[PDB]
RNA sequence: AGAGAAGGUCACGGCGAGACGAGCCGUUUAUCAUUACGAUAGGUGUCAAGUGGAAGUGCAGUGAUGUAUGCAGCUGAGGCAUCCUAACAGACCCACAGACUUGAAC
RNA sequence: UUCACAUCGACGGGAAGGUUUGGCACCUCGAUGUCGGCUCUUCGCCACCUGGGGCUGUAGUAUGUUCCAAGGGUUGGGCUGUUCGCCCAUUAAAGCGGUACGUGAGCUGGGUUCAGAACGUCGUGAGACAGUUCGGUCCAUAUCCGGUGUGGGCGUUAGAGCAUUGAGAGGACCUUUCCCUAGUACGAGAGGACCGGGAAGGACGCACCUCUGGUGUACCAGUUAUCGUGCCCACGGUAAACGCUGGGUAGCCAAGUGCGGAGCGGAUAACUGCUGAAAGCAUCUAAGUAGUAAGCCCACCCCAAGAUGAGUGCUCUCCUA
RNA sequence: CUAUAACGGUCCUAAGGUAGCGAAAUUCCUUGUCGGGUAAGUUCCGACCCGCACGAAAGGCGUAACGAUCUGGGCACUGUCUCGGAGAGAGGCUCGGUGAAAUAGACAUGUCUGUGAAGAUGCGGACUACCUGCACCUGGACAGAAAGACCCUAUGAAGCU
RNA sequence: GACAACUCUCUCUAAGGAACUCGGCAAAAUAGCCCCGUAACUUCGGGAGAAGGGGUGCCCCCUCACAAAGGGGGUCGAAGU
RNA sequence: AGGGUGAAAAGAACCCCCAUCGGGGAGUGAAAUAGAACAUGAAACCGUAAGCUCUCAAGCAGUGGGAGGGGGACCAGACC
């Protein structure tokens, strides 16, 4: 197919940002998997 | 829909699963301590208990399996001289998986596995 | 099983060799029969010197299914052919004799062909 | 909606046949029960404008159930419970709280009764399996096989029609049996058996009542 | 501001749930027993089940081959036992008694 | 048979409808792609079958004509590029039409509208024929609307975890034959019932894998050729994505197994009525009221408080200074 | 006996079609008609002849063999089909990296029924509808793509006779 | 990595076997070697591998192996180019 | 097709990040916010921050009315 028109500017920053928002969840995942290997207990997974 | 099927497929067919998995456990009873992926190290769990059972029998009928699994043939000799004597009490859970961050190519998971 | 252009084997002495379905009767709209179900049938290869001829269209039912036939009590029939026996309105076969083993099934529709069998 | 009588719950342990004294061949399906089969609340017009009862199900420990749960059955001195499923009645003058409900005493023999549980979840299917559309040609050159075909007429209307049947998830919904024989009991094993299918496979929650039918049991309205 | 309410999300182990999200189960595995709750997955053990009589050895035969040890051997996506391995480490969001009016109570 | 109107109805007349062939040439020539078929819908009634009635030149069975009624259903084949139409065997009946003669950014391309070639015919000829014949490239990653499903966010007036009412919405309420009543009613006899009841099926739908089997590149076994494991024995790899075959658990699936379609519930249409005025009679009604349709509404099955009209009930939490 | 016309008469031409073939690659009427084949045959084979409009080197009638030729029937075979189903592989889907394209007046872009250059998301009225994504299907946007290749116009162009 | 629809490239598919379809399109089936046996028609060359049937592995012997083929006997499998 | 640092390369010693590239100070210069991909540097386009503001809507997006809130060297019954 093809578009009929163009998508608009503000149109287009929402499709964006929901891509962006991706990294939001990553970040966390982050900061939960540093905290949990800053200490020195976990013996399942081996950072070196 | 894969209802009640219990496999590992690893994007791979049948031949090179038979394979993969088979030229691992060559690689891990040797070193034992390889750097993989996690799916391929699920997946290496019902083999290496296999061989590892293999040795407690280690008649001479248990022993032709291993070769023909076993692609070299020194570790299987070697292999069934040291289980009954580092296993003589274990049943069953003959290795562990410790998980690492992935890789800079492709994010994949890794992990690492050994024998207990 | 016998949906149409199906080719059935005769076992009667009605005179006939083979056997083609075009319809069923009996049920409404449907296309597939089992063991009792009368049929429309057009014969294909008859006996030289008979009353019946090579392309005449005719009433008959099925007596012998490769489809298997189950029972309440588990028990389950199954034959090597598909065969079937012409009739007439009434429901009397033409052949005096009949071939092949017939079902008990039969006995309320068709006793007169669980008489003539040799066996049952 | 209005139940006849009062059910209870019970899961699929599997199914097999049983053998008649005269011969006869019946394929039936096997309903285990857990522990707990407990009243946990009775409703009425004056508080809710419906008149009803709460039944629990499948004891678990303590510490899986969220605290707000446990208050709602510490409050009738109910042991804990997962599960929780009413049973609208038209009277309930004969019900309390920590009430148990044995199925033995409402389903003797030969009693129709109406299953209700989760179906088998088949996932995002096409319209072949779904809708049972038929297929399209294989050979002679089409190139559409499983697919749909035409969704509307053209200009006019002019938009697809709403509730067009399309692909999309199938199964693991609720379903209802209606008017299964019960062939047996056994409480020795605490365990019922029931002619015909059941929704689901093995270890399934659902619910049994006394069949229901339109102008014999239930209000007409 | 500090600290983390109930509870939710991620994470960890999985699914008869599932495109991804979602949804469901579980996260140190109990102790007492007339009794039902604390085995998620894999492994191990055992059983059903499937295939249909392994290897080695002996016997018979010039030999192909057959035959005994032997419901064998292999498999076991399933059922039941068993904490043997992995559910470790833990992380984030989150807590103004719920504005203002009127009436009836008090 | 006599009797215009049971059923036909000349001669002529008055209408609606917009599916036929046409008239006009208003939109589209910097493109609105065609005939038929496949798949998939959805509406209309001027009703082919199924439900309920009236009249009959309706004895009965079976029709005929017509009213209410569009809920559901309306087969498979032979010939044809076809539509149309004929034929075979059946069926309760095998309805007519609209949606760009529904649907090609969904399919097919047999037909028609390109280039080749040939017959007949016309033409001095090149060539030509709404004449025939053989052959002959159908592109496309969905932006938006719309549609089938599934999430997140926020809101719902503190924040939550469960259980729920059902405004609204959809799905499904279909149908054949046989037996009993009864060879009774009816009829000279042939022949053969209404109503009511009970069985066996069809199609469709919701589920299921105990059963019978398909697949089953987890697995077991047999076997051909070749390479390798030092060699024999025994095994492994390859012969695409099983080398070729014989079987196969769970799973999935139907041909297999169960269930389903109920109501002496409500209100009506056509029709039959009761009581009874205007009109001392009569009248089904311009007061009132009763029977009664596969139709309408509820009931049955599923969803459902984003129902901003955001509901209801039980329980829980709101710490420190 | 009808029905046909071996035969004859007349008009006009340079002469009026002889063998053989014939609803044919030719037949408008036409699915001609009879027969065969099929349960049923607008196709196929045989025959009749009313040859619209066969015909003798733009050759006529036959012809063994040959044909990636056209055409009809039959045996075997089979998922073509009744009626679908299961499985493998590559994509699709998710994550990470790299990263286009046609297209595009601006777009805050619903349905119905009307209206209108006669076929409207954009005007009128009513109904419906929280905001925003993902994966799937394409009815519409008279979607995209090529200043229509059909038809007509130009005192346009070209090839051929 | 995961193992939805749908598309493509492949395998099998119960009972039936062209009912599909403009049309057996596509797919399936046939297949090698050695024997037996091969029609109408014909330009006498062909048709013809016509069609259609039987056998096929391995081991021992006959046998002297005569490079073969053939014969006899035995044996495994559902199935021997 | 591709022109413009500066009057003069005085083209950035040295220190930190530092494997390079590149950047931050220092120093040079009237100017480094002229630092080499460097002169004045408009618009489309991609953005950061601040003030008001949308999740029961519907609309060629504006216009006439203008609730509530916000803002500033002039003033303020004004203006944005
Ligand atoms: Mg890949
Ligand atoms: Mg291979
Ligand atoms: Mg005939
Ligand atoms: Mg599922
Ligand atoms: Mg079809
Ligand atoms: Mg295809
Ligand atoms: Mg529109
Ligand atoms: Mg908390
Ligand atoms: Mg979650
Ligand atoms: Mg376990
Ligand atoms: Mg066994
Ligand atoms: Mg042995
Ligand atoms: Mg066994
Ligand atoms: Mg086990
Ligand atoms: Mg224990
Ligand atoms: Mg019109
Ligand atoms: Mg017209
Ligand atoms: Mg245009
Ligand atoms: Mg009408
Ligand atoms: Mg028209
Ligand atoms: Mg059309
Ligand atoms: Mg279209
Ligand atoms: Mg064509
Ligand atoms: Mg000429
Ligand atoms: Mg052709
Ligand atoms: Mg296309
Ligand atoms: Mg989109
Ligand atoms: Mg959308
Ligand atoms: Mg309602
Ligand atoms: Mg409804
Ligand atoms: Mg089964
Ligand atoms: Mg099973
Ligand atoms: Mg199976
Ligand atoms: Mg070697
Ligand atoms: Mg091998
Ligand atoms: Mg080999
Ligand atoms: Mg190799
Ligand atoms: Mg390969
Ligand atoms: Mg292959
Ligand atoms: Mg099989
Ligand atoms: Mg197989
Ligand atoms: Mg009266
Ligand atoms: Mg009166
Ligand atoms: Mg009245
Ligand atoms: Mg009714
Ligand atoms: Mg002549
Ligand atoms: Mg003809
Ligand atoms: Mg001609
Ligand atoms: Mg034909
Ligand atoms: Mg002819
Ligand atoms: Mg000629
Ligand atoms: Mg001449
Ligand atoms: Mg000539
Ligand atoms: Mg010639
Ligand atoms: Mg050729
Ligand atoms: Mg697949
Ligand atoms: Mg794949
Ligand atoms: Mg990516
Ligand atoms: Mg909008
Ligand atoms: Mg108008
Ligand atoms: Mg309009
Ligand atoms: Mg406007
Ligand atoms: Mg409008
Ligand atoms: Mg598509
Ligand atoms: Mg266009
Ligand atoms: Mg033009
Ligand atoms: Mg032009
Ligand atoms: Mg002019
Ligand atoms: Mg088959
Ligand atoms: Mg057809
Ligand atoms: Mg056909
Ligand atoms: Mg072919
Ligand atoms: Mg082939
Ligand atoms: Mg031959
Ligand atoms: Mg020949
Ligand atoms: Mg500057
Ligand atoms: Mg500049
Ligand atoms: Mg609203
Ligand atoms: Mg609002």
């Amino acid at each position: 197919a093809v578009p009929k028109k163009r998508t608009s500017i503000y149109k287009k920053r929402i499709r964006k940002n929901i891509w962006k928002k991706k990294g939001y969840w990553a970040a966390l995942k982050a900061f939960s998997l540093a905290k949990s290997l800053s200490t020195g207990n976990s013996k399942s997974f081996f950072v070196r | 829909m894969k209802h009640g099927r219990k496999i590992h497929r690893l994007s791979r067919p049948a031949d090179q699963r038979r394979a993969l998995l088979r030229g691992l456990t060559t690689q891990l009873l040797k070193h034992g301590r390889i750097k993989t992926t996690r799916a391929k190290a699920s997946a290496m769990r019902k083999y290496v208990d296999k061989m590892i059972t293999l040795a407690k029998e280690g008649s001479l009928h248990k022993r032709r399996q291993a070769l023909g699994f076993i692609y070299e043939k020194q570790i299987v000799h070697a292999l069934f001289a040291e289980v009954p004597e580092r296993y003589g009490d274990r049943n069953g859970g003959y290795t562990r998986i410790i998980r690492t961050l992935p890789r800079r190519g492709d994010n994949a998971p890794m992990a690492y596995i050994e024998l207990v | 099983m016998i949906q149409p252009q199906t080719h059935l084997n005769v076992a009667d002495n009605s005179g006939a060799r083979e056997l083609m379905c075009i319809r069923i009767i009996g049920a409404s709209n449907r296309r597939y029969a089992r063991i009792g179900d009368v049929i429309v049938a057009v014969i294909k290869e008859a006996i030289p010197n008979t009353p019946l001829e090579r392309s005449e269209v005719i009433r008959a039912v099925v007596v012998r299914t490769c489809k298997e036939l189950k029972r309440d009590n588990g028990m389950i029939i199954r034959y090597d052919d598909n065969a079937a026996v012409i009739i007439d309105q009434e429901g009397n076969p033409k052949g005096t004799r009949i071939f092949g083993a017939i079902a008990r099934e039969l006995r309320q529709k068709f006793a007169k062909i669980v008489s003539l069998a040799p066996e049952v | 909606s209005v139940d006849a009588g009062i059910g209870v719950m019970g899961t699929k342990l599997g199914m097999m046949s049983f053998f008649e004294e005269d011969g006869t061949v019946v394929p039936v399906t096997v309903i285990g029960f857990k522990e707990g089969n407990i009243v946990t609340q009775v409703k009425t017009e004056s508080t809710d404008g419906y008149n009803a009862v709460q039944v629990g199900y499948e004891r678990l420990r303590d510490r899986k159930l969220t605290m707000p749960e446990r208050g709602h059955l510490n409050k009738a001195g109910v042991i804990p419970m997962r599960h929780l499923q009413e049973f609208r009645l038209v009277s309930v003058d004969d019900f309390t709280p920590s009430q148990k409900l044995l199925f033995e005493e409402l389903f003797k023999e030969g009693d129709m009764v109406d299953i209700s549980g989760t179906t088998i979840g088949k996932g995002f299917q096409g319209g072949i399996k779904r809708h049972n559309f038929k297929r399209g040609l294989m050979t002679h050159g089409s190139k559409s096989h499983r697919a749909l075909g035409s969704i509307g007429a053209g200009t006019t209307p002019g938009h697809v029609y709403k509730g067009k049947k399309m692909p999309g998830r199938m199964g693991g919904t609720k379903t209802k049996i209606r008017k299964l024989k019960i062939m047996k009991i056994d409480t020795d094993l605490r365990v019922v058996m029931i002619k015909g299918a059941v929704p689901g496979k093995p270890g399934n929650l659902l619910r049994l009542a006394p069949a229901k039918i339109v102008g014999k049991n239930i209000p007409k309205n």
